[PDB]
This record gives C-alpha cells, sequence and structure tokens, in this order.
C-alpha cells in the first residue's frame, strides 16, 4: 500500500503478511491481498488488514422477536445497540449488536411483531444488494452492447498500447537528440 | 354448577344472574408435537413437545317468566360473558345430587320457590355450591349460538378457552400458605401437610447454605410468565454469587459486585439488584420448579431465602 500509482507491482511500500489467532489450527488460507494502496504508514497496514481478515468469518442471526406489551415492555429494539442474547441447547450466551429491525405497528402505534438480524444483516441482503448494485451500475453506463461486448472496452485497450507504443518511439526519438 | 369469572375489576357468577348451567367440561391441554421424520428409518426424532390449549365447554340454559324477556336476558348474557378482556374462571361443583326433603301435607311446610320458577331443593345454608377447588383459569371466549327450545327456555353453548397458559393456575400465593391469613383457597386437591411452620410448607427460610423445598404443584414452573418471584437477603458480602438448584440449570451473578444486606429481587428472567435499576446481564437463567422436593444450594449462607410463587397444574 506505498508503491505510487504508476508501478502496480513492484512491490515496494511495505511489504507485509499478517494472519489471526486462529490461523493455527485452520492453517494456510488468505484472501485477496490488499494490493490497492497509496498509504505510508505501517500502524494503517495492520489495522486495515486484520479488518479484511475478521470481517469475512460472517456470522449472521436473522432470528425473530416477539414483543410482549404486558410484560418485559422496555425492549424496545432499536439498531446499532448492544444486546445480550442466550439461546440454550445451542452453545450461545455471547452478546452481540443490532444491525437490522423491522416494525410494524396496527393502530395506536401498537407493534404487532419484530424481526431484526445481527452482526451482519445478513447473507441475504448480501446477495439481493450484489445483484441490484450490478443491475443499477449497468443501464447506468452507454458503453454496453450487449451483442459483441468488449467492443467498448478492447477498442480503449488497444488504443492504450498503441499510445504507448508511440510514446516508446518518441522515447526513442528524444533520447536520440 | 356456577362458573365463576373474576374479571379485571369484577366479579360474576352465573347462576346469581338466573343463569342455570347443565354441566361444565374442562378439555386436557391440546399437545402440539413437533416431530421429524428421517428419511428411510422406521422412526422419527422428537424435536419437541408442548401444551398449547385448554378448551372449556360450558352449555347454560335460562328460564325466565314471559318470552320477551328472553331477548333481555340473552343480551345480558353476552354482555356478562363474551370478553376478550382475559378473565379468570373458577369452577364450581356441588357436593350432592340434592332432592326435596320430606315435609307434612298440613296446611303448613309448604315448599319454597325460587326467583326462577324452581323447586328450592337447598333448605339449609349448607346446601348451596362450592368452589370444588382453589384454582383458576386464564379464559376467553369463542362463538355461541341461542337455540329456543320452547317456552322461556333457551339453552347456549359457551366455548372458552386459555388465554396465556394452558395450565390449571392456583389461587393465593405460596406465602398465603405460609402466613395462614387468608381462608380458602386452598383444596385437598393439593396434597398439602397440616403442619404450618413444617417443612413442604415454608418458603422462608434463614442462615443457611441449601434448604429443601417442596413444589406442590404437579406442573412445572420452568414458564416465565408464571408468578414465581424470589427475594434474598445476601448474608454475606461478595464479588460473585452462584446458586444451584435441582430440576433446573444453574446460576451465576457473575461481574457485579454486592454487599451483604443488600437484597436481591429474583423475578423470572429478571434481577432487580436492590429492587429497581435492573441488572440482569449477569448468566441469564431462571430457574425452574418442577414438583416436590426442589433442592437448592447456595454458597456463602444467605441470612434471607423467601420466595412466593403461584402453582400450576395439568
Amino acid at each position: 500500500g506505498n508503491y505510487s500509482g504508476e508501478e502496480t507491482f513492484e512491490h515496494a511500500g511495505l511489504v507485509m503478511e499478517a494472519r489471526s489467532a486462529l490461523a493455527e489450527i485452520y492453517g494456510d488460507i488468505h484472501a485477496e491481498p490488499f494490493k490497492d494502496g497509496k498509504v505510508t504508514d505501517q500502524e494503517t497496514m495492520d489495522k486495515e488488514l486484520q479488518s479484511r481478515l475478521k470481517k469475512s468469518l460472517k456470522q449472521s442471526l436473522s432470528l425473530d422477536f416477539l414483543v410482549l406489551r404486558e410484560s418485559y415492555p422496555e425492549a424496545d429494539p432499536q439498531p446499532g445497540d448492544i444486546v445480550q442474547i442466550k439461546s440454550t441447547k445451542l452453545g450461545l450466551n455471547d452478546l452481540v449488536r443490532i444491525v437490522q429491525v423491522k416494525t410494524i405497528r396496527g393502530i395506536n402505534n401498537v407493534i404487532v411483531k419484530q424481526d431484526v438480524t445481527l452482526g451482519e444483516f445478513n447473507r441475504e441482503q448480501r446477495y439481493m444488494k450484489k445483484v441490484n448494485t450490478a443491475a443499477n451500475y449497468v443501464s447506468g453506463l452507454n458503453d454496453v452492447n450487449l451483442s459483441n461486448p468488449s467492443k467498448a472496452a478492447e477498442n480503449l485497450k488497444s488504443k492504450v498500447a498503441s499510445i504507448a507504443k508511440s510514446t516508446l518511439d518518441l522515447m526513442s526519438r528524444t533520447d536520440l537528440i | 354448577d356456577i362458573e365463576l369469572t373474576k374479571k379485571d375489576g369484577t366479579v360474576i357468577k352465573l347462576s346469581e344472574y338466573g343463569f342455570i348451567v347443565n354441566d361444565i367440561v374442562i378439555d386436557s391441554m391440546q399437545i402440539n408435537t413437533k416431530y421429524q421424520d428421517k428419511e428411510n428409518m422406521n422412526g422419527r426424532i422428537l424435536m419437541g413437545s408442548n401444551y398449547i390449549s385448554r378448551d372449556i365447554v360450558v352449555p347454560c340454559f335460562c328460564k325466565v317468566k314471559n318470552r320477551s324477556d328472553i331477548a333481555y336476558m340473552r343480551d345480558m348474557l353476552y354482555s356478562l360473558t363474551t370478553d376478550i378482556e382475559p378473565m379468570y374462571l373458577r369452577e364450581i361443583r356441588r357436593k350432592e345430587e340434592l332432592n326435596y326433603r320430606f315435609t307434612q301435607p298440613t296446611s303448613d311446610d309448604y315448599v319454597k320457590l325460587d326467583k326462577n320458577n324452581f323447586p328450592d331443593y337447598e333448605y339449609s345454608r349448607h346446601d348451596q355450591q362450592i368452589y370444588v377447588n382453589g384454582k383458576q383459569y386464564k379464559v376467553i371466549f369463542n362463538g355461541v349460538i341461542n337455540p329456543k327450545q320452547k317456552g322461556n327456555k333457551v339453552s347456549f353453548e359457551l366455548k372458552f378457552e386459555t388465554t396465556e397458559l394452558p395450565y390449571g393456575e392456583s389461587i393465593g400465593t405460596s406465602l398465603e400458605l405460609e402466613e395462614n391469613k387468608k381462608v380458602g383457597l386452598w383444596s385437598f386437591d393439593f396434597n398439602i401437610d397440616w403442619h404450618a411452620g413444617g417443612d413442604k410448607r415454608k418458603y422462608t427460610f434463614e442462615n443457611l447454605s441449601k434448604g429443601t423445598v417442596y413444589y406442590h404443584g404437579s406442573a412445572p414452573n420452568d414458564q416465565f410468565n408464571m408468578y414465581k418471584k424470589i427475594t434474598i437477603i445476601l448474608g454475606e458480602d461478595t464479588e460473585s454469587f452462584v446458586w444451584n438448584l435441582t430440576h433446573a440449570e444453574i446460576m451465576k451473578i457473575e461481574g457485579i459486585k454486592l454487599k451483604a444486606g443488600d437484597r436481591i429481587v429474583y423475578d423470572s428472567f429478571r434481577v432487580y439488584k436492590n429492587g429497581v435499576e435492573i441488572s440482569t446481564e449477569t448468566n441469564i437463567s431462571q430457574p425452574k420448579f418442577k414438583y416436590g422436593a426442589n433442592k437448592f444450594e447456595f454458597n456463602q449462607t444467605v441470612q434471607k431465602v423467601q420466595f412466593d410463587l403461584k402453582f400450576y397444574y395439568k
């Protein structure tokens, strides 16, 4: 992450590999490395890296919640709060945070049921956002031509290599003088 | 045969309102099972099994003096019974199929007649009916039709249903068992020793690491909706506080520091550290009284424990 913008792999710029604590029993795997980066210091290069690690062993708890009104009224769920769940016969007593909540309210603003998701919002919604991002990023463009695509990209890339060839010629011809 | 109803704010009984009843029949609890069938195995796994609902049925008829009045009476019935408001039903029986007694046909010792045109067989005080048992039921009504047989007699078929928990909630706490102040509300269905202050009546102990409890209720008080409520003067200062119990799980309170004279109100799935400002993060585990001996074991000789609860039946 500190190599200059024009190098792209001559791996200057704080080459390093880190790992988490659980690695030693699972072993050698690794994700897509932090290739893109213009960051100088090394303090960053460990924080962002371990964040890339710990974001990936994902746990989504899309439980269901059911409101008790006559009893336990002080549980209006709100997103971005801490909560202590505990399911017996599951192996679970830790505390987590809400990331999604879904209220309904018929009339007099009385709640009927709640739905919530914890930690990461879902596996589901991640897929769906991926799809919709693909489908909206596409159709916002104008270069797309479904009949033989890549003309718009290959025209560009070949133009790029051609101007690089012309630049090579210019370099030789200038170093001549 | 009166079908008493205690509503939130009043008490009602039908036969007071000219409403005789034929009988009361109380179904058991609808066991919803949760089985799972393995694909090619001659046997299916029990995921779970669980009580749901205790549907009551009560057919009641009524006689009046004139045909018009039927309407009024019927409306009264609806306005008196059909209540989404969760009510507390109490059943009543008689002790005997009473008859008219011997008399003398000498222009004297004539027979009586009720407000309704019937013969009063209930001559003495000790004739009329009784709360057959010291329990109730949390109950709601379901649809009725009113066939009018001849005259002023009309029948109705009430179909009641349990509200929250399919159980025979015992009226009165366990402390009224402790202090023999309130009278009634203790029927022989509950096998209760007379030795008040003796074992298997007491839920108020002092200066003990471990003690014994007799939960007279056949059904288990694991459900939080039941009014299981404990309160303990901890006796001895500590940083952590564990107490174990049988027919239930272990309980800890770690991570918060306490003091001796401080008291804990341990409500169902809930912990008042000092009566308010609930500190209930520590080991969310609720205790469960099944039946008979429910032995507890503290760890530092609490100077007081006492706990009231409600007995539930199946």
